[PDB]
DNA sequence: GCAGACACTA
């Protein structure tokens, strides 16, 4: 069948495909197919890009049989395969089997459910005419502006809080101080004003958090990092952090931020575009009113 | 710093912009209302912008309500936190609706609600007939002013039905709230030039030494006539007094140049305008003044009507025939602008030859077309019960078209005699 | 006009009078239903003209001190009224499950309005409801609205209440159809017999077959929308079982029977 | 990739060099793009003359490996409402540089299809955020263009192959 | 990372703004002054409009415009209930401003705002027209409703003058260094036909390609507009010689049948040597073809049988 | 101003601002060294409901310059900062005036979130000085409570206070409107109730009824409930002097909150 | 624009 994956705890698998809901017209997800695991990434206009990674160690069945470059690609929907996990594995005790089958190139994305004498085969027709590889909205490493390790919960927290009051344009301010005293906020501009929701700074729930100047070896006290993201780009990972242990944030002087959710565990990696430029000199008075 | 026509509002009904019969009309309307038995339910309001058609019930709620100011007006800005809109105005009448005794406040909505999605305008129908069958004891009165004034066009908007084309009393009221008993329709016409004249010589000698102070006193005559007679709204006078007072000078001043009227722009077409003697200038600039209108149905219907009113039908038959043609040819262009243009152009071309003869016109008529459709819509109701009686005892099939042309007839005459 | 009963707590009608509130959520959300109320113990209401029928009868004969007369003439009386003030009586009524016997259902047919006595108790509370509109229809109406109607041939009997999975499977098909937002049907006479059901798409094939379950001419193909949603929901039933038929490629029914009264839907192609 | 498909689409052009017949255009946008400026450039003329093959290789010579992502196409086959213009493209025309500073360049091929509400939108938008990205429009009808694009931006008129 | 001419050689104050000098005397007493009412905008596209709103808020206002207003352009979702509720909270949030200065709500192509979002600018207009301003920027009046342009005084721009384009044009050459030739200006002018932008993009296309601004240059870059050419067509006596005109003016210059036509009509609409009945006539003929065109037969056949008829009815044996 | 609050009595505070959010869009606070009011005017001028914070609800009232100052802040915009986020909890609510209203919120974990909602600033109590003008009818809200929750306000009803011999009969219902020719526009959904005879504290013989408003009544006895208020919280009272045309006065004593609503009737 | 009837002092 040149593919095979049998799942048995589906739970995993719906709460990983359920973080992908926010996109507005799901669809088109080049599935990367790999001796490793499998990928799923979506991208929304090349600005926002997420990627999420399922281990070998997962699946029980992962057999993986090819003979080429290890590099295989099939592009499909997202709303089809994020209800098809989803509805089964209810009562007790059921022990629903997942089969996943990839004949190679060409054929439909089969997937087999087996639950109390019941089954069902699935077949996804692949989208793979213009597809224009390549992509990824990578960085490099050696010039990462800052970087910070928070709880998920925390983090949760403030993007639920930044949600439902609107905030359309939102600042990521990131800076140290020499008496341990890191300051970093999801501050944002809306209709209502100015809200300025504060991260905690002590390392109960904020394990690191160092502002490079550049080069991601020089650490630098008394610096200050002012990020201009759009609300959108936030929203997406707000049901990402929803269930998540450990939530790393990163970002270089080219503007990208890249951020790492920790929930063996899987990961799940979201890029995100900076806007363009600050609003007026907005920078001069987020340092002002923050430092009053 | 303050706005004049802001900072210059009447204090009492000797200085508001209304003639003398719309005054008593609107006195004896209003006075009437205040009585635990009133004729009218409610009051509308319908005319052109700047016509005073709020400020003269202002002053006279501040005259009447005090008898027995209290003006409850509706702000449809106001969201009402976890409110839709469609319901809000539904709150606002109920909340008005316990004012009949001790405060008395009257009900001014002249901020109604946006009527454009086919939710909220079904809606705005019925909300006011609910409140006018109501068996209720006593009355507060309720006045509703609507300005009269034509949405500019827009696109992709798929039928193009009414309401949107333009915005009037008209057009969004329906047939059973327009002559209902209980409502009055008090329409509103601009100011006149002499009213308009005395309230520019009131604010000028009001302003002495601001005008004083420029070059300004010995001008000042020209411009205020010549803002007067261009355009009807005080409003829009008073602006442009204004700015040309707070103008050092050598500026020449801009009006809103009002859209023309239906009729108005019929007459047009058919008789002429005086201010412009040029033929190609009149058309063009009236293009690009109302589009919406000319690029628009039943206007070449209400020219073939009116065309005859030029002499009374007595003009030349062969004229009349050009002009038919005319029109006929252009309603094969599938409603274009190059249509409209061609056909309007060649009527005031005959119109302009045949002007000699034009002493005595006569009066121009909306055309009928309702008419016809409502019969039509009878007819065909009459016909598919017709043909639901015929069926249910014998087998006739005989299509649409031999039922109004050959059975319209033949079938009722036999069913006469037997 | 005298339409006139009382509905009181049990033990076994019970989960039959719950079953029809599902409906009503639906009926509300519907245009409306009709009904006729005919001797003692026989009534019918449906759903009037998408395609709506729900042929449905309730043994009135143990409800307490129920009467019916109107001056329809004929033993049939058109009745209808809306189905959403429906839903504040049951609603409200099932809440009291805790205590309160006595209360009862005191219904009177006075001219439009449908007093509800309740005498719920926290010192006793009286509640008094009225139904809005009971407007009639025209007599000639009632024929050529006629709920009744059944077919033979082609008997799914379904599965026994023995194992709750199968139930779970039709469940299963409500929340995911919702989710996406054409329905094919397999059926054969091979004895216990099969069942599979097919869905068709540009890019979406979804099937579903059954090996061994305890279910009871041949390959009868269907294309039907997607209104089955309620079907699903009515074979909870508790009580008893339900049985359901399909054939003629065409039309399709659910018949749900619980006590002496049975349930059916229509569905049209 | 070759000898698989049809002729039209097999001696496409990739490079600036491979187009002819417009060597006056070819040789201005040549000087546009070596001075380092994109002056908002506007393709008219009639089918068949070239102007997205010259656009599409015009990209590829000034991105590389950048096309995939900086790159932004647009056509008739999405959807292009008001939401679209009002949400898409100011989301892609608001974003900084990842790997070269160069300037971020959309292709609104057959734009004259657009509705007059979209065409206000997307001037608005070009005169907006004309620092940083410059939109290409495509069309063959001038008519359906709104006038105040056709002020906005640089046209070039594409003659018949001689 | 070169920014194009027309953003980087933008006006910041209304000195550098040339075209019509009433109307930026006017603007700079209102701003002396700095009692500005309500005002709406209007006038044909590359004019200065928005660029001359932005410079009056700007030497009007200074820190205040920068960090306190809320300006909002066609850009936005320009939906009724989300504008009025921004409106309504901009109306309020007011500062220690001078008293002779108030907010101004600067309003860029307001022609495409639907009717409910004008009538809540209405009642926001006369709920807090004490507190802010309004300024609108168009390029027609006719989109407003009546009632908004009652309470504001309408400003409108003519189209510029040569001189004008003219000396902007050297003062930009002067700041950019570059050679020109009197007849490649005179060749910019008539190109750009008052449009101030498109003789901006033209200047900066011809320097970037060919270096020296020379008419041959800029002809050759850019061809001669189009109305020009058709109204010489229309004028042609010969028909024979307008056949010849059409062909190697538009035909081998790769220009559509229908803005043919289009170009037609508008020319014809706004013609005035021709007489009542002959303009009507050709009219009638455009209309024709332009429906001939529309239904599928979109060759160079129809162009020529309107020419032909054009010349028949204008010559009327 | 600065005034602090750590402890359960958040919970009726963000009740108050959403039932006075519902009444007006705009909500106008007044300061003064007394206590601290809230309260929002009708658009139609028929609903006047204040709720009066005590000293002792906070546990400081630095309040710094008998000056009463007043704010009009937004209802919507301050009905969503007051909230209780789901799965936390907030240990510490303050809100202060600088001398741009200076509000932050403590969670229970260093987590903090300072907002800036916009006022604009002339000590409009005359209206409350009407409502201290001053039958006596005293009925428990706890079992109004049920009847309220679900008395279908959708249809926008309206109440009448049917005392009619000795008993409240409590009714929800809606006056039907005559069409046409005799047609229901508009369907007349009613749902009456009557409460027991004995279980009214207070009565007066003021035979024939009063009628008044539901959306206003409803969020008036969500507040009584909604704080834990075992010591004291007496249940609501009903003033409204003879004739159908005064308005109706409700009070509910709290040891810490003041709660009045006076609605006018016909 | 235009026909029919009224207000108001020249
Ligand atoms: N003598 C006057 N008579 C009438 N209005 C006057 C006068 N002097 C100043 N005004 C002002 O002119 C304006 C006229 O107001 P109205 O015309 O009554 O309002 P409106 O008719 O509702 O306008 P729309 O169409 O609704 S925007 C008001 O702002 C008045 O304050
Ligand atoms: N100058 C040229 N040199 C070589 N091949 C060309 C040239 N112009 C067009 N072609 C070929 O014509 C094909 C189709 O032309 P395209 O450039 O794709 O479309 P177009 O000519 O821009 O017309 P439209 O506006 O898109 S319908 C290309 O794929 C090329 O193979
Ligand atoms: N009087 C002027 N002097 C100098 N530059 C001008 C002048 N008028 C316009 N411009 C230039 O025109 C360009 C943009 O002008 P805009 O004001 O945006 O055009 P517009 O007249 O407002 O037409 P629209 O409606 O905005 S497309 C800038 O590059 C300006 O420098
Ligand atoms: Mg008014
Ligand atoms: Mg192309
Ligand atoms: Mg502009």
């Amino acid at each position: 069948n040149k593919f095979s994956a049998s799942t048995v705890h589906l739970e995993h698998i719906t709460t990983a495909l359920s973080c992908l809901t926010p996109f507005g017209s799901k669809d088109d997800v080049l599935i990367f197919i790999d001796a490793d695991g499998l990928s799923f990434v979506r991208e929304n206009n090349h600005v926002i890009k997420i990627q999420l990674l399922l281990s070998r160690e997962l699946f029980m069945s992962y057999s993986y049989r090819n003979e080429t470059e290890d590099h295989m690609k099939l592009c499909v929907k997202i709303n089809h395969i994020l209800d098809s996990v989803s509805v089964m594995n209810r009562n007790s005790d059921d022990i629903v089997e997942c089969t996943l089958s990839y004949d190679g190139h060409g054929s439909p994305f089969v997937l087999i459910f087996e639950d109390s004498f019941i089954s069902e085969r699935v077949e996804y027709s692949t989208y793979l005419i213009k597809d224009f590889d390549t992509n990824g909205l990578e960085l490099d490493r050696e010039r990462i502006s800052f970087e910070a390790i928070i709880k998920g919960e925390a983090l949760h927290s403030a993007l639920k809080d930044l949600k439902e009051i609107g905030c359309k344009e939102c600042y990521v301010y990131a800076k140290t101080e020499a008496n341990d005293e890191n300051v970093f906020a999801l501050i944002s501009k809306s209709q209502l004003g100015f809200s300025k929701i504060k991260l905690p700074s002590n390392r109960s729930i904020l394990e690191k958090l160092q502002v490079f100047d550049g080069d991601s070896t020089t650490v630098i006290d008394g610096f200050a990092v002012i990020g201009f993201f759009d609300f959108t780009s936030f929203d997406k990972i707000r049901k990402s952090t929803k269930i998540a242990s450990k939530v790393l944030f990163r970002m270089d002087v080219h503007g990208v931020l890249s951020v790492n959710i920790l929930s063996p565990g899987i990961v799940i990696e979201v890029c995100m575009l900076e806007k363009e430029s600050i609003d007026e000199a907005a920078q001069t008075e987020i340092e002002l009113l923050m430092e009053t | 710093g303050e706005q004049w026509y802001e900072k210059f509002k009447p204090n009492c009904l000797e200085q508001v912009a209304i003639h003398k019969r719309k005054l008593k009309d609107v006195q004896e309307a209003l006075d009437a209302m205040f009585l635990p038995n009133a004729k009218h339910r409610i009051l509308l309001l319908s005319g052109p912008s700047g016509c005073s058609k709020s400020t003269v019930i202002k002053e006279l709620s501040k005259i009447l309500v005090p008898k027995y100011h209290k003006v409850t007006e509706f702000r449809g800005d106001c969201i009402v936190n976890d409110l839709p809109q469609m319901e809000s105005f539904s709150e606002f009448l109920k909340g008005a609706r316990y004012l009949v005794m001790s405060n008395l406040s009257l009900i001014l909505i002249e901020d109604l609600p946006n009527v454009f999605h086919i939710d909220t305008r079904r809606r705005f129908q019925q909300l006011i007939l609910q409140w006018l069958y109501s068996s209720e004891p006593l009355l507060p009165p309720l006045v509703i002013c609507i300005t009269e004034c034509e949405i500019p066009e827009n696109d992709n908007n798929y039928r193009k039905f009414g309401i949107d084309y333009t915005f009037s009393a008209e057009t969004i009221m329906n047939k059973e709230i327009l002559m209902h008993p209980r409502l009055k329709r008090i329409k509103f016409n601009p100011i006149n030039s002499t009213l308009l004249k005395k309230h520019l010589k009131f604010i000028c000698v009001q302003n002495m030494k601001m005008l004083k102070e420029k070059n300004k006193w010995n001008k000042r005559q020209e411009v205020i006539d010549y803002i007067a007679q261009e355009t009807g709204d005080i409003r829009s006078a008073i602006t442009t007094l204004q700015f040309w007072a707070t103008s050092s000078g050598s500026l020449p001043i801009s009006t809103r140049e009002s859209t023309i009227s239906y009729f108005h722009a019929i007459g047009k077409v058919i008789h002429g305008s005086h201010s412009t003697n040029n033929d190609n200038e009149m058309i063009n600039n009236l293009f690009e003044n109302s589009n919406n209108l000319l690029s628009k149905e039943d206007f070449k219907l209400g020219i073939l009507e009116n065309y005859n009113t030029f002499n009374k039908g007595e003009f030349s038959i062969s004229d009349a025939s050009s002009i038919v043609d005319c029109l006929s040819e252009c309603d094969n262009m599938n409603g274009l602008p190059e249509s409209n243009e061609y056909g309007l152009r060649e009527v005031r071309k005959t119109f302009r030859n045949i002007s000699k003869q034009g002493h005595n016109h006569g009066t121009v008529y909306f055309p009928r077309e309702w008419k016809v459709r409502k019969l039509q819509n009878s007819f065909k109701v009459q016909a598919e019960d017709w043909l639901n009686v015929s069926l249910y005892k014998y087998n006739a099939v005989h299509s649409f078209r031999n039922i109004t042309l050959e059975f319209g007839y033949y079938a009722p005459l036999i069913r006469k005699c037997q | 006009m005298k339409l006139k009963l009382i509905v009181n707590g049990c033990e076994a009608p019970d989960d039959y009078k719950l079953l029809r509130t599902t409906i009503n959520t639906v009926a509300s959300l519907r245009k409306t239903a009709i009904l006729r109320f005919n001797s003692e113990r026989l009534t019918i209401i449906s759903t009037p003209k998408d395609t709506g029928q729900l042929w449905c009868t309730i043994p009135h004969d143990v409800f307490r001190l129920y009467t019916v007369i109107s001056a329809r003439e004929l033993n049939t009386i058109t009745m209808e009224c809306n189905c959403d003030s429906l839903l504040s009586v049951f609603k409200r009524y099932d809440r009291v499950m805790n205590q309160g016997s006595s209360s009862n259902m005191t219904i009177k047919l006075q001219s439009c309005a449908l007093g509800i006595t309740f005498e719920e108790i926290v010192k006793v509370i009286m509640h008094s409801f009225k139904v809005p509109v009971k407007l009639l229809f025209r007599a000639q109406d009632t024929r050529i609205q006629e709920p009744m109607i059944n077919y033979i041939q082609l008997m799914m009997y379904k599965l026994p209440p023995i194992s709750g999975e199968f139930g779970s499977a039709f469940h299963g098909f409500i929340r995911r159809v919702e989710r996406y937002s054409h329905i094919h049907l397999m059926g054969v006479k091979k004895k216990d017999v099969e069942l599979k059901i097919i869905v068709n798409e540009l890019d979406w094939h979804l099937e579903i077959c059954w090996n061994g379950p305890l279910d009871s001419s041949t390959h009868e193909v269907i294309i039907r929308c997607k209104d089955w949603k309620v079907c699903s929901k009515l074979y909870a039933a508790f009580e008893e079982v339900v049985l359901a038929i399909s054939h003629d490629e065409s039309c399709v029914f659910h018949c749900s029977l619980d006590e002496r009264g049975q349930i059916i839907y229509y569905i049209a192609r | 990739s070759k000898e698989n498909l049809p002729w039209v689409e097999k001696y496409r052009p990739e490079t600036l060099d491979e187009v002819y017949g417009q060597n006056e255009v070819i040789t201005t946008v040549r000087k546009f793009v070596d001075e380092g400026k994109l002056p908002h450039l506007l393709f008219y003329g009639p089918p068949g003359t070239g102007k997205t093959s010259t656009i599409v290789a015009l990209a590829r010579e000034i991105y590389g490996k950048n096309y995939s992502n900086m790159v932004l196409e647009l056509n008739a086959s999405d959807d292009r409402g008001i939401d679209v213009v009002r949400n898409q493209i100011k989301d892609f025309a608001s974003t900084r540089q990842i790997f070269s500073k160069g300037f971020k360049l959309i292709i609104l091929d057959e734009a004259d299809a657009m509705t007059n509400a979209a065409q206000n939108a997307l001037r608005r938008v070009i005169e907006r955020y004309t620092k940083n990205t410059r939109f290409c429009v495509l069309a063959n009808y001038a008519h359906k263009l709104t006038p105040a694009l056709l002020s906005r931006c640089t046209r070039f008129r594409f003659q018949p192959l001689p | 990372l070169q920014l194009p001419w027309v953003e980087k050689y933008r006006p910041q104050v209304l000195s550098d703004i040339v075209g019509n000098k009433e109307t930026i005397d006017r603007l700079q007493q209102i701003a002396k002054d700095g009692n500005m009412p309500h005002m709406i905008i209007s006038g044909m596209p590359g004019i200065g409009k928005t660029t001359s709103v932005h410079c009056l808020a700007h030497e009007l206002l200074g820190r205040s415009y920068a960090d306190g207003v809320l300006e909002l352009n066609a850009s936005d979702d320009r939906g009724i209930d989300v504008v009025r509720n921004q409106i309504k909270h901009f109306a309020q949030k007011k500062l220690h401003l001078p008293p002779g200065k108030h907010k101004i709500v600067i309003l860029d192509e307001a022609d495409s705002m639907t009717a409910g979002a004008q009538q809540a600018l209405r009642r926001t207009m006369e709920l807090y027209s004490n507190s802010t301003r309004f300024a609108f920027a168009c390029n027609q009046s006719n989109k407003i409703i009546e009632p908004l342009q009652s309470r504001c005084a309408i400003l409108r721009y003519s189209k510029l003058s040569d001189e004008d384009v003219l000396k902007r044009l050297l003062q930009i050459i002067k700041l950019e260094d570059v050679k020109y030739t009197n007849d490649g200006l005179e060749a910019i002018i008539f190109t750009a036909e008052g449009d101030m932008r498109q003789a901006i993009n033209n200047l900066q296309s011809t320097v970037a390609g060919h270096g020296l601004v020379n008419a041959d240059n800029v002809f050759k870059i850019v061809d001669s507009p189009h109305p020009l050419i058709v109204k010489k067509m229309l004028l042609a006596s010969n028909l024979e010689d307008s056949i010849q005109i059409l062909r190697t003016d538009l035909w081998k210059k790769g220009y559509s049948s229908i803005d043919i036509v289009t170009t037609s009509f508008r020319v014809t609409k706004n013609l005035a040597q021709v007489k009542e009945s002959v303009r009507l006539e050709m009219i009638k003929e455009i209309g024709l073809t332009h429906m001939r065109i529309l239904e599928g037969v979109g060759t160079y056949l129809q162009l020529a049988s309107m020419l032909a008829k054009i010349h028949k009815l204008n010559n009327k044996a | 101003k600065a005034t602090i609050t750590e402890s359960g009595k958040q919970n009726i505070w963000f009740r108050a601002i959403y039932v006075l959010s519902t009444i007006q869009d705009d909500i106008k606070i007044t300061v003064t060294t007394n206590e601290l009011i809230a309260w929002s005017m009708n658009e139609t001028d028929t609903t006047l409901c204040q709720v009066r914070f005590q000293k002792s609800f906070f546990e400081e009232y630095e309040f710094k310059p008998h000056k009463l100052y007043s704010f009009r802040v937004n209802g919507r915009h301050l009905t969503t900062i007051s909230r209780k986020p789901d799965g936390d909890g907030i240990k510490s609510f303050t809100i202060a005036v600088n001398n741009r209203l200076i509000v932050v919120i403590e969670m229970d974990s260093l987590i903090v979130k300072e907002y800036c909602p916009q006022f604009q600033p002339e000590r409009e109590l005359t209206s409350a000085l009407f409502n201290e003008e001053v039958n006596y009818i005293c009925c428990n809200s706890t079992l109004l409570k049920n009847f309220l929750d679900n008395c279908n306000v959708n249809v926008t009803d309206e109440v009448k206070l049917e005392i009619n011999v000795h008993r409240l009969s409590i009714t929800a219902f809606t006056k039907a409107v005559y069409g046409k020719n005799n047609d229901l526009l508009r369907n007349a959904l009613s749902m009456s109730n009557t409460i027991s005879t004995l279980d009214l504290e207070h009565y007066c013989l003021f035979t024939k009824s009063i009628i008044f408003k539901l959306k206003d009544f409803k969020n008036f006895i969500t507040i009584g409930p909604s704080w834990k208020t075992t010591q004291d919280g007496n249940d609501n009272i009903s003033l409204w002097f003879c004739h159908p045309g005064d308005p109706i006065l409700m009070q509910m004593q709290k040891p810490g909150v003041k709660l009045e609503l006076v609605e006018v009737t016909d």
